[PDB]
DNA sequence: TTTTCAACATATATTAGTAATACTTTTTCTGAAGATAAAATGACTCCATGG
DNA sequence: CCATGGAGTCATTTTATCTTGTGTCACTTACAGAAAAAGTATTACTAATATATGTTGAAAA
């Protein structure tokens, strides 16, 4: 029956519904009772009827339980949007581009914008800038912003600065510029006695915050590390364990780029990196 | 609109046929948006007084699709003689030219003793 | 009935001031025969172990 | 210590390729869309003017 197999087969559904991966095969695996045109009819119904869904993936076509506020969300949408909604929550999470929504609907450019403002306003959907190129606005549910992304622009170093101060002090002792040599009076005694890392501390370190920001994992924390391994502002020794190459110096016959400054006027007898090349 | 009068003062200042009336059907728009940018664009820029348009180029190509025969060129100087004492006799100013055209051909038509309905010359 | 009037009205253009919105543009801004060769063919030989 | 197996090098074909092809007159005819910026068209006002335009309709023949 229409209401009856509308509000029962909506009630295995709203019940557990086999979940996601609910195809056509398991209406047989609870009610196959149903002649096969018959419960077919009414499953092509209630999707018309917005009492059930249907969603594309692997083997057969999958069904799933659907309540009015989507059901007269779609039924509300346009025949423009009808597929073409439904079909952008497909992505869910990662979202979905324009011209590829073109090819799969078959339209121009021309008609699938005026219907994704229309969903703008509608805010069912939401304008996305991800990870790659702002070429694309990819486009997913106003409501759900699972993505992958640090974030990928600036106040990395204001950070990285930071523990490096920290990382410093693990070293030798603090600072010590004053004098001649003030720095580690031979690291204590037996500088190697002392094997020591930073690493995992870090995490407990950066509990201090007095930023704006959130907490960051062990992993990222490596990278971070691994900067200032290729800036050599520090050193990776076995593993986790990292050291300092003391061009705390460097921020005070030769090698040293600092401290050295060019003449840079009239006389022409100079040595460049360039006019060679 | 843009284009629409920047190609019309051209085809002005040649004295030629063409009228912005008919310059805008090929739009559905109102030669009036029309009408107005070009009239602005006669602020921004600075222009002559030369394109002052008479009937008497206009009765040509009015001419053309009257059908008819021959007889017509002969209703051409009928017409323009009239026209033109009509410009005189000074009742011409201040109306859309197409228009007072147009009228001197029915009259010369007649003159010729031709029958061609109204609707068919506002075509 | 038809025709002339009339008449009603409403744009049409200027000059303003706003103010705000909406709307197009523009301007970045990127996502025919006979040499020459290449390779498969194959023989040669260094060099391997074992009875 | 020596015949064997395996490979390494080295002639040798056969396929894939490119330069040519008699001379002289005398005419001839970078993709597209996206975003930012600039600027503007309504959007009300009088307020005079004077055609067009429509309709209609009223008024007259």
């Amino acid at each position: 029956q229409l209401s009856d197999n509308a509000k029962t087969l909506h009630s295995q559904m709203m019940s557990k519904g086999i979940g996601a991966l609910f195809t056509q095969q398991e209406l047989q695996k609870q009610m196959g009772i149903g002649s096969l045109t018959d419960l077919m009819s009414i499953v092509q119904e209630l999707l018309d009827k917005n009492l059930i869904k249907l969603v594309k993936q692997n083997d057969e076509l999958k069904f799933q339980g659907v309540l009015e506020s989507e059901a007269q969300k779609k039924a509300t949408m346009s025949a423009e949007e009808a597929l073409v909604y439904s079909y952008i929550e497909a992505s869910g999470r990662e979202g979905i581009w324009s011209k590829t929504i073109k090819a799969r609907t078959n339209l121009h450019q021309h008609v699938v914008l005026k219907c994704l403002k229309s969903l703008e306003s509608q805010r069912y959907v939401k304008s996305v800038k991800s990870v790659k190129f702002p070429t694309r606005k990819i486009y997913m549910l106003y409501s759900l912003q699972p993505s992958v992304d640090e974030l990928d622009i600036e106040f990395i170093n204001s950070l990285l600065t930071i523990v490096w101060r920290f990382i410093s002090e693990n070293t030798f002792p603090n600072g010590f510029k004053n004098f001649e040599n003030g720095p580690k009076k031979n690291v204590f005694y037996a500088p190697n006695v002392k094997n020591y890392s930073t690493t995992q501390e870090i995490l407990e370190f950066i509990t201090a915050a007095q930023v704006a920001n959130v907490e960051l994992t062990p992993s990222n924390i490596r990278s971070l590390c691994e900067v200032l391994v290729y800036d050599d502002k520090l050193e990776k020794v076995t593993h986790d364990c990292y050291r300092v190459t003391l061009e705390s110096i460097l921020q005070m016959s030769i090698f040293n780029y600092f401290k050295m400054f060019p003449a840079s006027k009239h006389d022409k007898e100079v040595v460049y990196f360039d006019e060679w090349t | 609109n843009v284009i629409a009068s920047c190609l019309y003062v051209a085809c002005r200042k040649e004295k030629t046929h063409h009228m912005l009336i008919d310059f805008s059907s090929r739009l559905q728009v109102s030669v009036y948006s029309i009408g107005a940018t070009f009239l602005k664009m006669v602020k921004k820029l600075h222009i002559t007084e030369l394109p002052l348009a008479d009937p008497s180029l206009f009765i040509q190509h009015f001419a053309e699709k009257l059908d008819l025969a021959d007889k017509k060129i002969k209703v051409v100087k009928d017409a323009v003689k009239l026209a033109q004492r009509m410009s005189k006799d000074w009742m011409f100013e201040g109306r859309r030219p197409a228009g007072i055209a147009g009228a001197c051909i029915l009259l010369a038509c007649r003159m010729n003793n031709l029958r061609r309905t109204h609707t068919e010359i506002v075509a």
